Parts: C-alpha cells; structure tokens; sequence
C-alpha cells in the first residue's frame, strides 16, 4: 500500500485538467498561465508532503519555463539558464534509471541528449532553442505518463 | 560464525529470569531485550568492567546492530558485593526479562519482526536469547587501536576536568557505535561519575535524539544495547530541524548548532565533558560544516572515520582511526522505525504497537485561541494559503512553544490555519516540544486532530503553540498498517493499492 | 602572436574590476551596487556580442545576475531562481573543468554538481552560499590579478 | 604519397601558358591556380570527358582540398571536339594546354604565415632541372596531397542519378552529413557531373542551407545559385557562380536562430518552388553538418517541407529509423584525408573565406594588402538614408550605449529594406537600433557584408569596409545594418604588414 501525497487519485486528474484543459483554442492566454500556476502550487504542495514521481515535479517546472519563456520579451540570460536547467532536469532524472541505446530504450528524442549536453558543456542554448525542447519535453509528458491517467 | 559458550546442567532455568554460570573463560553473547543483573563475579563487557555491585542495566540490541559482548573475564576489591545455591564458576550472570513490549513491530511490519527477540536443544522463550550454536548475528568486536584511542579518552576524563571530542566520519562509516563505546566508557563505574555532555548535530541518522533533533543531551546512565533513540537521558532540548540532512536549511542548522553550542557551553565550560556527533558529510559543504564547527568549540580532541582530511588538520588535535563498521536491512529504513516508536511509546522500556487510530486523538484549534496560534512550513514557504491546511494533514509536524510577546510576531492569514512566515519564525526563539501526527483537519469546525505519544496537558498561560512541518516522512505503517487494512476496508485515504 | 580582445585598449577589464568589485563593498548602497553590477553584466554582454569572452569573465558575469537575483527574492515560488543558480554554478564549474581540485576548486562547487545535475534540487540558501562562494573564487584567481 | 607520369612529354615552357601532351596512360594531379582549354584530344575530369571543343575551365584547386584528376585516358569518341594545333598534332594521345591564373589569391602570405603553401609559389635550393615557377605546376615527384576519386560507388550514384537528368524529368535531391563527412565534395562531383558538356547546357538550381561550412555561399549565407557553369576546384567560395540571393542567417550554425533558420530556408524553398517548377531547374540542397538531434529535425522538416524525390545520408545510423525509407540513398563517409597542417580546421578555413570575401577586386583577381590603407567608404548613421538602423541578430538585449561601440571593428552585414518597412515599430540619437523582433517580420534583401572601421561618435558619419559593390542607390530603400555572429579575422586588424608599420598599443589587440 504505497503512499500518495494527494488524498484521492482524482487529484491527480484535478492536476492534469490544470495542466492541460484540453479546451486550449479557445481560452486566454492569462488563464491557461492561472491554471498552470495553481498546478504548480499543487506540485509543490504534493512535494512537501511526500515525494513525488520525477514526471509530476518535472511537469511542474517544465511548465515554470514554459510560462517565463512565453512572458519573456532585455537581459534575457537567466530566462535561458532557468529552461536550460529545467531540460537537464528533466532529461537526467528520466536517464537517472540505473549510451545512445539507453536514449531509444527510453525514447527520450535526440533533441534532448543534445541540448543537455550542450547546455552543460558548451554555451548556453538559443532562447529559441528553449522554447522548442520546452515544449517538446511538455508533449513528451502527455504522450507517456498524462495521457494515460 | 559468531557463538557463545553454551553450559549444560549448569545454567539455572527460571520464571521471568535466567541466571548463568560462566567459566572463567566463557563469553556470552544475547539477542533481544533484557535487564542483566550480576549475583557474582564482575562481568566486563564491550572493553569496560562492570561488577556485582553495580545496579541492573537493561539492554536493547536488536539484528541490525551488532551484539555487544558480555565476557566473564575478574577479581576487584569489594565495593562489589556478590550475592545462588551453587557458587559454580566464578562469574553468575542474571539475565532478567525486559517486558519492554517490542516484538509487536510485526503487527504492523511484517519485515521488522524479525529485528527484535521473536521466536520464528530445548530453550524456553524469553525476550532475550542467547545464541549458543553459531549463527550469522555479528557481534561487537572492536580493533585494539579503536579500543586503545577510545580509552585514552577515559583516563583524561579520570582526573580533572574536561575534554572536548568531536567525531567525524560518513554516513557508513560507524561513527554511532564509536560514540555509544565512548559514553560506555566513561560512565562506566570505575572512574568519575559524574554526566558527560552528549551533543548530537546529526538529524539524519541520530541517537540520544529522536528523528529530527538537534540536541544536546547530559548523559547520566548507559544505554547498554543499540538503543533505537527509544530510551530516553535526561536532555535539556531537541531542536527540531526538521530536515534529514544540513543540506537543506544551512543556515538554520548552523544558527541551531551555534545555539545548541551556547548552552554546551554554559554548562560545559560545569566540570561535565563536551562530546560531539557531526552529520554524515565529510565531503563538500560538509567539511566546511565541520570545519565551523571546529573552530567555534575548540575541542580538545578530534576523530576521523577514514583517511583522505588536509582542511581538518587545522588547528585542532585530530586523530585517524579506520571506519571499520559492521540486517536492518536498510539505515533509512530504520528512520521509519525511529519515528514510529517515538509515537508508539507510553513511557521509555514501553512500547504498544497497535496503530495509533483506534487511541483516544487529540483536539487543538488552529486560530488565534490558545491551542495553536500559528502555523509554519519550512523548505516551500510559498505554498498557497488554501493547500497548507490540506499539506499538514497526515503528516508528522513538529510543535513548538512560544513566549506571547514573541507569540505576537506580525501568522499571515486569519482563514483556515494562520500561516506564521518562515523569516518571522528563525528571528524568534523556540522551545521544541513534541513531534506531531495529525490525523485530520476539520475545515468547518476549524478543530484539527493530531496525535502525540505523550505529552503533560500544555498547561500554560497564553503560550503559543506552533507547529512545523519539516521533511521528516510519515511511516506507511502508521496509515496502512495489514492490521487497520482489514479493520476498515480497503480505501484511499492516501493509501493506493499497487 | 597578436591576439583579439573586444575591450578597446585592454583598460575595460580595469573598469570590469571596479564595476563588479567597487572600491567599497558596505558604504556602498545596495541599489547602486546592483545599477553597477547590472552595467557589468551589459559590458560583458557586448562583449560576448564582440567576440568571445574569458569562461571566467562569462562566468562572473552570469555568477552576478545569480547573486542578484538571490538577495533580491521577495519570496513565493522559489523553483525559477533555485534553477537558474544551480544552473548557474554547473556552466560556471564544467566551464572551469571542461579543459583532483588542482585548480583549486573547493570540493563544495562539486558537490553542488551532482546534487543539482542528478540529486534533489538544492535550495535557496546552499544556492546562495554557493553563489557567493564562487564570485569570491573567481576575484580571487582572476580578478585581483588583473591591474592597471 | 599520389603522383603521376612524369614529363618528359615535349612540353615547351611558354610564357604564360605551358602546353602538355599526355600519352593514353597519362595522368595528371596540378596543384595550384591555372585555367586550361585542350588543344587535342578528350581529357577527362574527375568523372566527366572534356572534348577540345570545351571552353577553358578555371581551377582553384586548394591544398585543403583534395586534387581532382585530370585523365587523358578517354580516346576522343565524338565529332564535338574542336583540335587546333599551332605546334608539333603528333598523333601522341592527346595534347591539353593550360594557362597562369594570375588570380593573385596566391599573395596570403602577406598577412598570414601559416597559409603559406595552400596556394603555390614554390614556398630550399632546386632539385629538378629545367624548373620553372608559374602560378601552378603539377607534382612531379610524389608528395602527400589526396587526390579526388572515391570508391566506384560513389561515383555510381551519381552517374546514376545523372542520366536521370539526361532526360526531360527533373530531379531534386537532398544531401544529409556530418562536418567532415564529405557532402562539399559530393555536391562538387554533382553539380560538375549534372554540368558535363554532353548533357545540356542547362544550369543547375543549387540551394546551400549550411552556414557552418557553405559551399557556392559567402560566410554565414543561405544562398540560392542557378550554376550555370560549374567550379571545376574547391573554390573556397571566391567564385561568382550568379545566386539569386544570399541569406544572412548571421550564425555559424542553426541553433543560435532556429526560428529566423526556419523561416529563411522556408522563404529560400518557396523562391525555389517559384523557379523549380519550371522543371528546368534540376533543384538541389545542402544541409548543416548537424546529423543528429535538433539538426536531424529540421532535415526531417526539410524533407517533408521540399518533395524530396532524392535523399543521400553519409553515415549510418539511426537515419533509417529516424527519415522514412520517400526514396533515399546509402552512401558511405568517404571523407576526405589529410593532415591539419595541410588541411587547415573549419573554423580555420572560415577565416580565410571570411577574408578573402573582402579583399576580392574581382570574382579572380585578389589583393591581400591590409585593408585599411584603401579609402573607408564613409557613411552615414541614424535617420539618415545612407544607412538606418542596427539590429543585433542573437545578444538582442545590448545598452543603446554599448551596440555603437559593440558593431565597432567587427563585421556586420548590410541589409536592404524598401519604402516604409523600416519605418515599423528607438532613440537616434547616436544609432537607432530597429528591434530584432520588428526585424523578423520585415522583408529584407541582403546587400555585402561590411567590414566596420574606426566608428565616429561625434559625429554619425561610420567608416566601412566592404568588397566590390556597385553604388548603392536607393530611392527609400534604407540599408540597414545587423550584427550576427560572423567572426573577424586577425589578419585584417592586425598583420605583420600594420603591426610592423606602427608597433604601437593597436586598440582591439593584445600582445
């Protein structure tokens, strides 16, 4: 009998309706930001009950840098770390299972591998180039994990 | 292949108590719980002797540690009167059964059970067993340097006055059982008896401490086996830092061990002996931890647990001993053991381990009344004032108390629970009381329910109560024990079926 | 021999060194030490615009917008700014590295590494002690060399 | 150690011309720059049979590079060739002459002493008689220089895919490698194979979407280009070879500007979608040395993007699971082999096609003398006709303080925006700085990159450097300026000819 940090699992379906309406033509731009912040606060709430699965917290701030790379329009060198910081993250925890083999195993994209590596061992990827694998990542959660919940 | 001597046709088989006869050249080795008497002889055990004399000493040493060994090896002056119809050998060992309620851990954890003594040649069925064939149980057997460093401490605390000690080591690395030897050692009665001071600034893996404590503890008696922090030495303070590891709030732990320190200090500085625990880091932050630390109290004495060590080199006197170390099976598993047995507990040696639901539950009110003033989360203070009421629930909060004038403070939110920010709760000072497990929040009757293992009413005038949530995880066996899975059917609560 | 650095003159790295580090770090007002730290950032900027930059000047710069945004957080949702510093940190350490501690790099910046690359997400205050401890690295290994 | 039949063949030295009869098994490997016609017989070029009747072809065959053979092996089968003989003819084989370039390219080490011996003039007391030294001569004696043949499938594709063109349907083809695994040189085999003289006298729509390491492009271009004659050696890009546009990407790579990338290519395949209809045009793509990751994305956009109708992959891999087998073909790597000294580093060679880019008189003639000492072409800045606006491509976020200095001896590239375009929408003031995001929306037609010299802030007048341009006249066309990431070579702010010449502290270097 493992232990959930939401008291029912119908929660987590709440929490997936923050994350994705499913009515996203047509709704405002600043209340899909209000859903995805209440979802946010919800993930963390869940964190500091009790740990939670690496896809929930990774949709949670995936979706932090989604909303700062969407609202960015100046010194735009920490929006790029945040994202950058965000995919690493997210990529490593997803790796973080026990090497191009190991990426089709776990059908992570190319992209991915390549923007991790990137980030951490060459200059910082384009803003562009986060908004793209941020998004990536975001359909990447509803293809496996929210889809089937 | 660890055995003891076995006897046969002298060893006594008595109701509640066993008496052993052992030779001169005999060693015994027990598992389980028991209060060990001595009729005759002096019976030295883990490197120390203890004699006839001296009053009953009850033992706690379950699987996961490893059993310290009770040697017959023999002559002092008395002092030590031996007091049965055969003399026998010359040592008489008198184990007494230790109803300490332990063994119940398997109504609620099928894996646990096995720990402690639990039956599952003709020997009777007592809470403490010797093993007399050879089996896989380890016993304490310690290198003659982690014997010989850890004795030159004990002729220095002989005569006057006082030794600061630290211990360094990593998480595996055995610093407990260096510690336990140590306080064995100089509280042993054949040297000065006065308390040694015992601080212990490592949440994550403590003893003398519940789980969570920061505390400094003045420790006055022995405790004989692998105690699991279930016992209790009479300790000015916990101070609950809530978190497993330093890593987390950095600068709350090292304000609390800074504070922690100041009372060491004040009652150090009074001819008792300081001794520290650091946590298990010794790599990274850690070192720099250790390192403040080493600087502020000016030890006396200071241990490494390895070889690797230039930065502690400076200034204070270190010493390099080896790990060594020694099933449980896991050490974090054990932390659910350590937190669940603190609120199973109805006084120390007592432990009823049915699921806390079915007790009596306790009220408080989580409004500006007396009950609970105010509310604090640590780690995430930005939780949303509607989700902190619904985040405490089902978790083990820790209470504090508060003066009123330090009480007043700006809480943020009168609706549902007040939230008492993080910044306003480090600058005022706390007392720690008690950890807490809430079983349910009333939102209409604003009337929340926790338990507590056991507490003195709270009576006092107008002194706030606040309650934390720190990291420190609720046991699943506490909500979805195989006992309160039938009891009540199968639902979800928080519990979901794999 | 001859090598190309986007500072006319090569007396913009002096100015750097006031500019990040000002004579006085406590008479100082704090909101002027930040306009001063923000034009570092702006110079080492256009620099990177220019051409490349020192990984160490690169590194400053990115270490103070860190500290900036650490001793400026008003509280709330701390996820951003507990990301962009670990983020900060790992460029800033596999920048040092990438070409033992020989360097002298303190076993506290690899630590920080693998907590925030593979373990749980460090928090604010290891963030900002952490980005302090690097702003003090790198003044003292490049920053205090450097003179008119 | 390649090398071949020595000569001894009769051959008289001429002024600037040397005359050449090659025997049935004779060969040839020529390094440097020369310009040959054939006086007798068919010689064969790498792959395809020049006649005599062919007009001289122009080599700019590199030491980078590998050499491309030149056979006389193919006995003269057709009437088209045209022999005329002025000496001697003897009925020897065949008899090629071929002609000093005098391109003077070779004048590099000028400014840079390592490129010494990429282009030759015999830079050491003489070994062989009768020597002579002229802007080319073929290595007698074996030396280490790679030579252009591949294995006979590669060469197999491609005349495959040849006779393809032969007929009336045409042919659009894709080209996917990493750096260094030889796409220039099978692009090269292509366009010089699709434009043998057998074939039609049909040009070639040739699309380049690799800014990292163009072919056919300036530095940091996409470009477009009907070949309608083709390169017959590595010309580093310092050939005219007429292009309908070059595209400022402004970058080394894709990932700086995905999305100015995307749109640019889109934009340069619907130019090509305008002319590649026609059918005449056999339309042909380079794609980035990206093989993996977010490069093999847009190869895959790319490919669903233009009706492939051909696709070459240069290594194997996960290609095949990745871009659906929508024919494609398997080629293997087959890069070219040589030393780093010999074979200078990509960003290496980028310098030198970034320098040359500005020291070009004409599409052959090459003036490496500093550029400084040529008058500045002083324009103007702000609201001014001359030249508007700045847009900084990728560091958009600069102090309206910093850019003026920032575009301040570096190399920026000067753009072409009609009527009220620019007009959409900061201070001028010192420089207006048009905003990169009202950038990306604006039409922009790409004039020559420009090399900035010595900004004057009191006044707006800024010096500029920039190639051969005709007079940029414009009714309201404002020509506005950007700075992506192009980097500047040394040699052009400081070679040994102006360090020597002044000595004294330079502004933007360090000794």
């Amino acid at each position: 009998p493992r232990l959930t940090p939401w008291k029912s699992s119908d929660e987590v379906v709440y929490l997936k309706g923050l994350f994705f309406p499913a009515d996203r033509e047509q709704i405002s731009r600043d209340e899909l930001y209000r859903q995805y912040e209440e979802a946010i606060s919800l993930v963390e709430m869940y964190s500091s009950r009790t740990r939670v699965s690496h896809i929930l917290q990774s949709t949670a701030h995936l979706f932090s840098a989604l909303m700062m790379l969407e609202s960015f329009e100046g010194l735009d060198d920490t929006v790029r770390l945040t994202a950058s910081m965000t995919i690493i993250r997210f990529v490593n925890g997803l790796l973080d299972p026990n090497l191009h083999l190991l990426a089709k195993k776990i059908d992570l994209p190319s992209l991915f591998v390549e923007f991790r590596h990137s980030a951490t061992h060459d200059a910082l990827p384009s803003l562009e180039m986060c908004k793209t694998c941020v998004d990536r990542a975001i359909d990447w959660v509803w293809d496996h994990y929210w889809d089937g919940v | 292949s660890s055995n003891f001597s076995f006897d046969d046709d002298n060893t006594i088989y008595g109701h509640d108590y066993v008496i052993f006869g052992l030779k001169s050249n005999q060693n015994l080795i027990v598992k389980g719980q028991f209060v060990l008497e001595i009729q005759r002889g002096a019976i030295d055990i883990n490197g120390v002797i203890y004699h006839s004399g001296v009053e009953p000493m009850k033992f706690i040493n379950p699987s996961s540690s490893s059993i310290p060994l009770i040697q017959a090896t023999v002559l002092n002056s008395s002092l030590l009167e031996n007091k049965l119809f055969t003399p026998g050998y010359k040592s008489v060992i008198k184990l007494t059964n230790l109803d300490t309620h332990l063994e119940s851990i398997g109504r609620v954890c099928p894996l646990f059970k096995n720990l402690f003594w639990q039956f599952d040649l003709a020997f009777s069925d007592y809470t403490f067993y010797p093993i007399t064939k050879p089996d896989n149980t380890v016993s304490v057997i310690k290198h003659k340097n982690w014997m010989d460093v850890i004795k030159s401490l004990t002729e220095l605390y002989s005569n006057d006055q006082s030794i600061k000690v630290i211990v360094i080591g990593g998480k595996n690395s055995g610093k407990s059982t260096f510690l336990r030897l140590l306080v064995q050692h100089m509280l042993s009665p054949t040297l000065q008896q006065l308390p040694i001071n015992f601080m212990d600034l490592d949440p994550g893996q403590p003893e003398y401490s519940g789980t969570d404590c920061i505390s400094l503890s003045k420790i006055s008696e022995v405790q004989h086996g692998n105690h699991l922090s279930l016992t209790s030495t009479d300790s000015t303070q916990c101070h609950y830092v809530g978190f497993n590891s330093p890593k987390d709030q950095p600068t709350r732990y090292n304000l609390l061990v800074e504070q922690l320190v100041r009372s060491y200090e004040s009652d150090g500085e009074k001819h008792e002996s300081l001794l520290i625990n650091t946590p298990g880091w010794i790599k990274g932050y850690g070192l720099e931890l250790t390192r403040t630390l080493i600087e502020r109290v000016k030890p006396t004495h200071v241990i490494y647990l390895n070889s690797g060590g230039v930065d502690i080199d400076i200034p204070k006197g270190t010493n390099l001993i080896p790990l060594q170390g020694s099933s449980r099976y896991s050490s974090s598993q054990l932390r659910l053991l350590k937190t669940m047995a603190y609120f199973h507990k109805i006084d120390d040696f007592k432990f009823d381990f049915q699921p806390l639901l079915f007790s009596p539950p306790i009220q408080v009110s989580y409004g500006v009344s007396t009950g609970i003033s105010a509310l604090t989360h640590l780690k995430e203070t930005g939780i949303g004032m509607d989700h902190l009421e619904r985040s405490i629930e089902a978790t083990i909060v820790g209470i504090f108390k508060v003066k009123r004038d330090h009480l007043e403070e700006c809480l943020f939110n009168k609706g549902q629970l007040p939230l008492l920010p993080y910044k306003e709760f480090i600058k005022l000072s706390t007392e720690f009381f008690r950890l807490a497990l809430v079983h349910s929040i009333d939102q209409e009757k604003k009337i929340m329910n926790l338990y507590i293992p056991q507490f003195r009413t709270l009576d006092l005038t107008k002194e706030a109560i606040i309650m934390v949530r720190g990291n420190t995880d609720l046991p699943i066996w506490e909500i979805a024990s195989n006992e309160i899975v039938k009891r009540f059917k199968r639902q979800l609560p928080y519990i979901t079926f794999e």
